[PDB]
């Protein structure tokens, strides 16, 4: 029933449950941005949550795939 | 199968903290409980105060059923999800929660009239909410993600208890500034206190029968009557009758 | 095969919450629940107030037919979708859920007349995958993806109960300022409370 | 701490009274209905 | 300034088997505390879990031998923003045993 | 049925339903001020009703734009 | 007969399918902006249809390597 | 919970120095708006929307720059 | 008591007896990592600790398949 | 006593190579923090960020660069 | 016990190159102001001011060339 | 002397064409430096740095046109 | 320490002996004080067998 998870979704799952918030933060920022785009207040706060959003992404993509290659590595030698 | 789940909690806050600062001849400069550089001007106090109290209580229950034969495994899963609307209610912004709960079973009967049973239980709440403000928890209860796997035998048309949890905690503090926490008239204006209780109990039990006669009332029959008695009964359009006949009945 | 589903839902919601500031001759500033002062004199408090009230209910029934040759398996497949418009009609798309079922089955002749069949059914509701509007759930009614899989024997032209599920459940909430949501005239200000109740019945 | 017994004898009341106690006295309950009756019955009756 | 705190927490699991049949038992909840300034918008939550798995055997003596591995606590959190939630959900440790007994 | 839309569509939507009248507010007082354009009460609402609108569709391409990088960087990792 | 259709062809046009009229609308919102090529509205729509085209094509064309790059990996081991 | 990244503990920096600021210049603006012609309210106004605006950008120029140091390294995982 | 081990196994085990304590720093600093996924100090350090894992498993493996060639082609002579 | 490679002792040289650069950048930022504008502050806070946007950007490159020569000899043993 | 980089030398060289300018300012503008309607005062405040100007620009344009330089030359590394 | 090689080689070809620029444009600065407000100096450093700038450029991107050019020949040894 | 212990018959002992002792590497001293207040002990390693 549960999801079965391999080893790549545990490293996933360690950026998904670090950042506990960002992920509702980003939207609720742009909701009320979107609402009032003229307010510099809500801007200097947007710019923010939404970079940080763009490098927690990132991140986790590109260390995902480091360990695909290791895992490929080891693999091949097995013939 | 009946699954049970109850809470209780109450919880209490309440006082004051202090923090300020002096510039006493542009000179020395004086700071209580400041953690950082002070703007000199002086004269310069903040009381931080907080009331609270609260109490919850929550109840669940479901109960799964599934027929078998005798030596044949089977499987039962089931998902569901729910959603609660807030102020504002025109703004797209529902809350949700996923419950879901599956039973795989394999039965043979004893010659002594006995049901013996190889059992997985797995039933829960889903690990992952998105919940942002607290309308959410106070809307929807959590419940644990639970797992069991055992057998066990019952007598014919008894009810047994495979497994439970139970939690109880308190917690308790204060703070106060070391003299003034005491001076007999103001001495509360100086202290901070809160409280913490919780009970929580869950338990697993199950009751297993013998099938020997079909329904009565009649599927179709019983189904009559709640279409008619919800008033979704539209049977009585003379174009859907010309192939409703076919179905309805022979 | 008969699908039934109905849906029972009761809901309120009332009272009040308070915080806010106060200043005395920029000597001392007093926050009440509030991280920051207004830099104010004792003025402007804030109050927010909730009332509303709902009850829901929803009724769903559904009936597939499958021909079959006696120890010849068949396969049924059927999936559907249903759209709502809203008020506020000038321009706000169409919500929509789909519903989808399968049935595969294997019929066996008994000597005494019973037929007996190997079944695996699976019907449900699609999950929506985050947010949806708060009116197309009023319209459209949530039901479960539920998944069986077992064997059954049946006297002929009887019926029997293959599964099912029920749920039932209650919540109640009261937050209160620990002397003012005492006090016997005006406690009513100072406090604030919230009720759920749900039962939910599915059968095959 | 552990703390093992055997067990040789069912439950006493069943789970069908204790869990309708509970129901009842949470007001949860909903057998009142006139609608879900012709569907229960099935449950608890049989 | 002067601080005072105390603590309490109890657990009781429970778990069915038969005779030298292995058995296994896991579960883990979430915890919710509302957070008071910040327009109390403020929630904080933490997790605890356990799981143990088992092994019965009967003795002449009618005593019960048990091969038992218990794992249990709190998940380790550096994450820890704040004192009133320290203040509200108790630390416990996280533990494993792994033994024989009779 | 409604046109499909994806996230990238859904994103920017959002800005429009969020200035609910501001494209008709704008061309209205355009029209008003080519009626009489030596009227100061017209001038002085015309300059802030055309501000607002170059800071909402400014805002509103430089966001598209980052969601579009996001998406990038993390498909050319699949391969 | 019918056109035969493998693993690739099904798991390719998934996306085709999934994408209901994007293939087109990307068309005509080209022949708008085209017949009036500095109308901010028309800017704003075009951008994000031409976006949400050049993610779906590079989602496709990645999967489908990845799929192929399987079965030859698997077929080399029958020797 | 507030949960804040780098970036956020940066920008934090210039709300916690700026302790009034924000006030300030709301409060001297309606002053002001009721009587436009007061030399001695203008002075003020001046000073403290200059500095507002030097606020702003500074604020935003240190978050970008940051963004970029830290994408940088990122890019050198592969 | 301790399970049998060949001489492959000697050769596996030593790069684990000289990596002292580097599988459980590299658990470590990737949950210092997702905790704030955004501080330079503690992405330069992931990043060194990373490559050193990489490269400790694939010249592991390496070693491995070439002790087993060389066997394999003795054996090959018995007959 | 912990494990350290090749790799961390070409990081490890530049850290101990900036000695204080690190606690520079964060005092000049809440100085600066402290009084938005003022020129010896903004004077001082532009160079500092600008040395350590360089010093992160060369340590990352050469350990990237370490880490393919190392990797292109493993490669051959097979 | 500081420690200063490249940027750091080139800034400096301005600071050390202007003996006393920055004092010579705030002294011209605290007599000034005592007496703003002096011609000889107003005169000596202008000159300065505009030197104070004029260093204040050449030194962050450096500044931002060389980091500009040092940029693009790490890049040819990887 | 040292060993160097062919990169080397091609690295010194720049500085030493470039005999004196290295030092005209330190002296540059130190004179700048002297006096800030002099268009005679500023007209004069525009183009030693401008120069400085080019060369430096120059220099990396070649140096890194042949490193790709042996490595793509020494990749096919094998 | 690493060590093996042998007992002699004169009822001396015999131990087969690793020693490795220090401060690790790490030149935290920028500042006076950091000098000032921690002793330097040298990295030091000795291998032998004594009675």
């Amino acid at each position: 029933a549960t999801p079965w998870s391999g080893y790549l979704d545990d490293v996933s799952a360690k950026f998904d449950t670090g950042v506990d918030n960002l992920q509702t933060q980003v939207t609720e920022a742009l909701d009320k941005l979107a609402a009032k785009p003229s307010d510099p207040a809500l801007l200097a706060a947007y710019q923010s949550k939404l970079s940080e959003y763009n490098l927690y992404r990132n991140a986790q993509s590109n260390t995902v795939k480091v360990f695909k290659d290791i895992d490929a590595a080891i693999i091949q030698n097995f013939r | 199968l009946w699954i049970v789940d109850l809470n209780k909690s109450d919880l209490e806050r309440l006082g004051t903290s202090w923090s300020g600062s002096i510039t006493i001849g542009d000179k020395l400069g004086v700071s209580l409980n400041q953690s950082s550089i002070s703007t000199l001007d002086g004269s310069r106090f903040i009381a931080a105060v907080n009331a609270l109290e609260e109490k919850k209580q929550a109840t669940v229950v479901s109960r799964p059923v599934l027929l078998t034969q005798e030596n044949v495994p089977a499987i039962f899963d089931n998902n569901r999800t729910f959603y609660t609307k807030l102020i504002g209610e025109r703004n797209v912004a529902l809350e949700h929660v996923t419950y879901g709960t599956m039973i795989r079973v394999l039965p043979r009967f004893s010659a002594d009239g006995q049901i013996e049973m190889s059992l997985d239980i797995e039933d829960g709440n889903d690990k992952t909410p998105q919940s942002d403000t607290t309308t959410s928890v106070d809307a929807l209860p959590e419940v644990g993600r639970t797992l069991i796997s055992t057998i066990a035998r019952v007598p014919h048309g008894k009810s047994l208890l495979v497994g439970g949890y139970t939690r109880d905690a308190n917690t308790d503090t204060v703070q106060s500034i070391p003299f003034l926490g005491k001076l007999p008239l103001i001495g509360s204006l100086f202290r901070y206190s809160s409280k913490n209780k919780s009970n929580v109990v869950r338990v697993f039990m199950i009751e297993p029968k013998e099938i020997v006669d079909p329904l009565t009332p009649d599927a179709s029959e019983s189904v009559n009557n709640i279409l008619k008695q919800s008033g979704a009964w539209s049977g009585d359009d003379k174009l859907q009758k010309w192939v409703r006949v076919y179905l309805d009945r022979g």
